[PDB]
């Protein structure tokens, strides 16, 4: 039930709803009121999700999908059957999701941690809530989301993408990548250095920060070091979610058209727009 | 053919390997217990790794892992409940006793060394060539406490050296003891450094350090233990 | 308002870090260079010194080959027209050659021989600097993970411009060098197989991809929540557990269920991301070589 060292830190406090009344374990898992929160949530959607799978008549869930209204009812509510599920289905998945937050807070105060964790996954719960309610309402209709299902919700990306072109020309799309890539590139790295380090070359002994940061100044002559590395990480996994969620949101609202024709400002700049030769004259 | 051999190929390497470094995170604070210290009588499906040794850089020794584990050092917890799952609540000063968030291990004391066999950490003072470079410099500051009230003066910053970076305040108490502060729990303002864990009557009981130019792994674990609690336990002095 | 640790408050400074001298040939390494105030917000100020020799300097030199190579092509496109240059700039693309020559090395300059000069400059760049990731290690008495990490990716570059091309018989089967272009290759590498989002490979690929984000993300915000603990010094945590550690563990424990321990957290990083372009390079290569099209394939999977 415990790790050897956990019982000093299991004390009462730190919730932020209800004193001590949900205060309390759960084998490792802490319930706060919040843990109760997330748990009825979780159990009406799911169950939603299987009446949904009932009124589709599959219960293989590679074929269960939940769609959304479609265009018509607009941001009004469907019938159950015809985009209503859909809706409370995503109430209560957003339920979930920033209880689930509350709690990381709740234990977070209970350990005298800072707040970053719980932050940083409010960036993931604002990727979701773009695609699903923020677009979908600025568009206007919940029919622009995504639906729940494993492929089908493969497919929505697909056509949206196919929409407006190319989707790689979306240019907040291309920072996104950018730092997807970069993160993973970044997450290789770190790990591996450590790991080179806290395990060296044998019946060598233990290396240290000094030699981390050696390592790189010798690879490539910088070193963010290490409380750096772990600032830097935080960051480009935010700022990739942060951005895609901005490719997104500007998709469809703001701009309709191909994203490649986009790119046509740049080259119609009138101090070269009709000069002749190169790839646009 | 091929596609279908690589992919059920794949998923399985790929279990293996979440098993492998599953039971390779289990080398600290297993095997589990109950909350009287007993050994829990289900461990899940994982075994504990084939252990592990660590050679120390500095003559320092060696580190087994998984092994012996102890909290080598009193809990003042008494249980609330009859049954498992419940909050222990302290039986004294959960600060004074560093429990709860105000927690502390019992690490070596001995100082981390730099790679060159150097303690990693000095007061400034001693610390040859090094200055603040940018942002407010705090030695000089009078510290405030969450209770609005002030507490000491800044007469010190204890320095990284080999990652180069401000670690610790050394504080000078209304006594003329110091105490450290670490850097990550106060805010250096224009004029003064505010700390809010703390509020002032509280910081006369942040732990010392043996030697004054000079902390261990221990007492570095004692003090930041000590400050991290305040913002639980000094909560009902820590004003606005 | 507490404070975040995202940026140093105050900086400090001292006689610039030559850094430790295991056996590293000393007379490689550079001078230590200028100190950026403005990195020293967010992390080390201490730009350089840096290990140079022979690997680093040929990689290096043929980085620039293949840079070059690549950027003349693009002005002779530019009709020398530094205008055009930069109008066009993305549009410019050096392709590989016709398939009509295949895996020939006979393919005129101008028809994609060009190509080649620069991908041979290319290969020669990146396996150097392989090397060099390597040795650099070797040198210093640490593990070669870099190294390995360092495979992975080079996997699926080796698969995209070189294995898969010489499989399929022909160079044009590469990937042109260009901004736009690249892109579009992409976009159409997927149309033509079936659509990628059947290749369970890539799909696998993305699950890893968001996955180091999610990870990054998580050992990231935990560092810092703890570095009030010293946390960032994971080393001498893993040789003597600290608050710093058990914190760590436990908010993830009572979060989630399970944990894991300072180094455990290091190798699910390396791996999370290693797997990445470890899948990727799978799902590209079996495509087009093997299957022709994941749809059909996703429909019978033989
Ligand atoms: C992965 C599967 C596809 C592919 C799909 C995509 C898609 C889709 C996208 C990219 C994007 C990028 N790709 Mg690609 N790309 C592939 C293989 C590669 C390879 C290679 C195998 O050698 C290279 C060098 C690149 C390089 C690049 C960059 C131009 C760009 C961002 C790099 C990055 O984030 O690195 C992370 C970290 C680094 C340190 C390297 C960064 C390199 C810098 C210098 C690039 C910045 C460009 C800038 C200087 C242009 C001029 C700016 C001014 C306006 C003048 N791709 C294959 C063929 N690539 C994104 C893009 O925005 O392209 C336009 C994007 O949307
Ligand atoms: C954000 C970008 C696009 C999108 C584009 C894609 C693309 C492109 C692909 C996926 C893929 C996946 N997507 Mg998606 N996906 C989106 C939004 C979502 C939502 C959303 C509700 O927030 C979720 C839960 C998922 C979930 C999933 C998984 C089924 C799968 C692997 C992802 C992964 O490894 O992440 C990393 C996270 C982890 C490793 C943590 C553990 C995650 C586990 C696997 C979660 C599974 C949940 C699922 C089975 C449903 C449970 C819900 C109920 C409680 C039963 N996507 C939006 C619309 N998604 C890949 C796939 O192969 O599936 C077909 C794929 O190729
Ligand atoms: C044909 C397809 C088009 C295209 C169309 C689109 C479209 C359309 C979209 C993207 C989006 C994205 N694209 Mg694109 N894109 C293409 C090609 C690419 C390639 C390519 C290889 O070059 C790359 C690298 C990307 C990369 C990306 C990312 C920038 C982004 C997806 C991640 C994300 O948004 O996280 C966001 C993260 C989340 C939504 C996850 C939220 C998870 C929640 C909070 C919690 C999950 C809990 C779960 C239920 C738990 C289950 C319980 C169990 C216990 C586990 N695209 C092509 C050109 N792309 C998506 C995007 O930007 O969204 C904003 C998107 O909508
Ligand atoms: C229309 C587009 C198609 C599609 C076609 C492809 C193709 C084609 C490919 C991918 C690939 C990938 N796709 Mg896809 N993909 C689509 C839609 C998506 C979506 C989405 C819908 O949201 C997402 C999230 C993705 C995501 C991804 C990635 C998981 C994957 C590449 C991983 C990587 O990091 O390589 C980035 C890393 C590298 C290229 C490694 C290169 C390393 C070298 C050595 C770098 C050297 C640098 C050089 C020497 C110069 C020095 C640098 C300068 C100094 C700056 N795809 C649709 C279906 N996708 C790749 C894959 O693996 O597929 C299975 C791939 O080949
Ligand atoms: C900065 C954003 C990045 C990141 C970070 C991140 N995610 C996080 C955290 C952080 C900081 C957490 O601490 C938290 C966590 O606890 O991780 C272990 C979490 C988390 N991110 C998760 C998933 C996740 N994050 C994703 C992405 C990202 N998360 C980014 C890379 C993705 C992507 C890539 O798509 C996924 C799938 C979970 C593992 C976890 C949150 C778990 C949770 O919220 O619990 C509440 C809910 C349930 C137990 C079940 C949901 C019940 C619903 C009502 C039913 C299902 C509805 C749903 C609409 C179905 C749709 C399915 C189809 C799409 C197939
Ligand atoms: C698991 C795969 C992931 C990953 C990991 C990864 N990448 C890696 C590593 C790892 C673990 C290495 O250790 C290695 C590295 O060196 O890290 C810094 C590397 C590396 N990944 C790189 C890039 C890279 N990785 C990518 C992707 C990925 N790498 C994935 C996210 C991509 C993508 C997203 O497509 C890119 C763009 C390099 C930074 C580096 C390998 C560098 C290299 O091989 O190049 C050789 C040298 C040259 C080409 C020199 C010429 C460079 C320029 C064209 C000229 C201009 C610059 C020049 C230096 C100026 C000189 C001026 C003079 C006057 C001095
Ligand atoms: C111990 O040492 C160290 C480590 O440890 C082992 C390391 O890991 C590393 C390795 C780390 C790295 C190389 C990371 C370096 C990081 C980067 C180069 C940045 C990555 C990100 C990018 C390339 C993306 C750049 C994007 C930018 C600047 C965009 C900025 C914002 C905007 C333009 C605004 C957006 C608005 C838009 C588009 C509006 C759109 C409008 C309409 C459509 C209308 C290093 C160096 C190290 O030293
Ligand atoms: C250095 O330090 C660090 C640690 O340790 C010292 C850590 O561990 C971690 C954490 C990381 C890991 C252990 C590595 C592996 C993790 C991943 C690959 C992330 C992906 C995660 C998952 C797939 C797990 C998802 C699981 C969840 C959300 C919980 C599962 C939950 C249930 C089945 C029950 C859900 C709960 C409910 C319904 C309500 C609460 C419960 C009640 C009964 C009420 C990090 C980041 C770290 O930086
Ligand atoms: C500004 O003015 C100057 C002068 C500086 C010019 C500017 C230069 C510019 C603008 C250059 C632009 C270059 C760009 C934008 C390059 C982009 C490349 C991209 C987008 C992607 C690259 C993907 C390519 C890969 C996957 C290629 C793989 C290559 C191989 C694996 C090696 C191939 C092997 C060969 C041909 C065999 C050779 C022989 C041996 C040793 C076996
Ligand atoms: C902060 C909660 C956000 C939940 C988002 C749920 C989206 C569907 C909600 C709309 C349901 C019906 N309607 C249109 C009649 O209001
Ligand atoms: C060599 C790769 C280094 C990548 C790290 C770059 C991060 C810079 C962040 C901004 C630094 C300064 N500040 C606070 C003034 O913004
Ligand atoms: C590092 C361990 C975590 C790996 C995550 C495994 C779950 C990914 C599931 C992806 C679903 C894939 N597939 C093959 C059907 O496309
Ligand atoms: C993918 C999530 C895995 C979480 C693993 C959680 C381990 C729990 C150990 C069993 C505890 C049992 N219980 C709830 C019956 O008391
Ligand atoms: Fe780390």
């Amino acid at each position: 039930a415990l790790l050897s060292f956990e019982r000093k830190y299991r004390v009462p406090g730190g919730t932020l709803v209800g004193g001590n009344l949900f205060d309390f374990w759960v084998g490792p898992f802490y319930v706060g009121f919040f843990g109760v929160a997330t748990f009825f949530f979780a159990a009406l959607g799911i169950i939603l999700i299987a009446w949904s799978a009932v009124l589709q008549g599959t219960w293989n869930p590679q074929l269960i999908s939940v769609y959304p209204p479609a265009l018509e009812y607009g941001l009004g509510g469907a019938p159950l059957a015809k985009g209503g599920l859909w809706q409370i289905i995503t109430i209560c998945a957003t339920g979930a999701f920033v209880s689930w937050a509350l709690r990381e807070v709740e234990i977070c105060r209970k350990l005298g941690i800072g707040y970053h964790i719980p932050f940083a996954f409010a960036f993931a719960i604002l990727a979701y809530l773009t695609l699903v309610l923020f677009r979908p309402v600025m568009m206007g209709a919940w029919g622009y989301a995504f639906p729940y299902g494993i492929w089908t919700h493969l497919d929505w990306v697909s056509n949206t993408g196919y929409t407006y072109g190319n989707f790689h020309y979306n240019p907040a799309h291309m920072i996104a990548i950018s730092f997807f890539f970069t993160n993973a590139l970044a997450l290789a790295l770190h790990g591996a250095l450590v790991l080179s380090a806290a395990n060296p070359e044998k019946g060598k002994e233990m290396r240290t920060p000094d030699h981390e940061d050696t390592f790189f100044r010798d690879l490539v002559g910088y070193s963010i070091g290490t409380l750096g590395i772990h600032r830097l990480g935080l960051l480009l996994s935010l700022s990739a979610v942060f951005f895609s969620a901005l490719c997104m949101i500007i998709t469809g609202t703001i701009w309709f058209d191909q994203w490649v024709d986009w790119w046509q400002w740049w080259v119609k700049l009138p101090w070269w727009a009709n000069i002749p030769g190169g790839i646009n004259g | 053919d091929l596609a279908s051999l690589a992919i059920y190929s794949f998923w399985i390497f790929l279990a293996g390997l979440i098993y492998y470094l599953q039971t390779e995170n289990m080398r600290e604070g297993y095997p589990l217990e109950n909350e009287d210290g007993t050994p829990a009588a289900n461990q899940g499906p994982f075994p504990l790794p084939k252990p592990k040794t660590f050679i120390l850089p500095h003559g320092r020794g060696t580190l087994t892992v998984p092994g012996p584990e102890s909290e080598d050092r009193p809990i003042a917890l008494a249980r609330t409940a009859v049954s498992e799952g419940f909050p222990h609540a302290p039986t004294g000063d959960p600060m004074k006793d560093g429990v709860g968030p105000a927690s502390w291990v019992a690490r070596r004391d001995l100082p981390e060394l730099d790679g060159h066999g150097h303690n990693k950490i000095k007061p400034m003072k001693a610390a040859a060539g090094f200055h603040v470079s940018a942002g407010k410099n705090p030695i000089g500051l009078p510290v405030r406490g969450c209770d609005l009230e002030i507490a000491g003066k800044v007469v010190d910053i204890w320095v990284d050296i080999p990652e180069q970076m401000a670690r610790f305040l050394e504080v000078e108490l209304k006594d003329g003891s110091t105490r450290l502060l670490p850097m990550q729990m106060v805010k250096v303002q224009s004029n003064r450094v505010h700390v809010n864990a703390l509020s002032s009557d509280l910081f006369a009981g942040i732990p010392t350090i043996k030697s004054p130019t000079e902390v261990t792994l221990l007492e570095e674990d004692k003090i930041c233990g000590y400050v991290a609690g305040g913002l639980m336990y000094a909560a009902p002095k820590r004003k606005s | 308002a507490e404070y975040q640790n995202i940026f140093s408050q105050v900086q400090v400074r001292g006689p610039a870090d030559l850094g430790m001298t295991e056996d590293v040939n000393l007379a490689n390494r550079s001078g230590v260079g200028p100190f950026s105030t403005l990195l020293g917000w967010f992390g080390n100020a201490q730009l350089g010194p840096i290990y140079l020799g022979s690997l680093g300097v040929l990689s290096l030199f043929s980085g620039l080959m293949w840079f070059f190579t690549i950027g003349i092509w693009f002005w002779y496109q530019a009709g020398w027209n530094p205008a055009v240059f930069l109008r066009d700039l993305f549009f410019f693309s050096l392709e590989p050659p016709a398939p009509e020559y295949g895996l020939s090395f006979a393919a005129p300059l101008k028809e994609g021989g060009l190509w080649l000069i620069a991908s041979f400059f290319m290969f020669v760049a990146v396996w150097s600097w392989w090397g060099r990731t390597y040795l650099r290690a070797q040198a210093l008495g640490m593990g070669k993970h870099t190294a390995w990490a360092f495979l992975s990716a080079i996997w699926l570059w080796m698969v995209l411009g070189f294995i898969r091309p010489i499989l399929m018989g022909s160079w044009s089967e590469a990937v042109p060098y260009g901004i736009f272009s690249h892109l579009d290759w992409t976009n159409n590498f997927s149309l033509v197989h079936g659509n990628l989002f059947y290749n369970p490979f890539h799909g696998l690929s993305i699950a890893f991809l968001y996955g180091s984000a999610l990870l990054f993300a998580m050992h990231g915000a935990t560092i810092l929540a703890v570095s009030r603990f010293g946390g960032e010094r994971e080393l001498e945590q893993i040789a003597d557990r600290g608050t710093a550690a058990e914190r760590a563990a436990l908010f993830w424990r009572w979060t989630m269920g399970f944990n894991a321990t300072m180094e455990g957290i290091h190798r699910w990083a390396i791996w999370m991301a290693v797997l990445v372009t470890l899948t990727g390079g799978i799902g590209i290569l079996l495509s087009g070589t093997v299957v022709d099209n994941w749809y059909v394939w996703g429909q019978n999977h033989g």
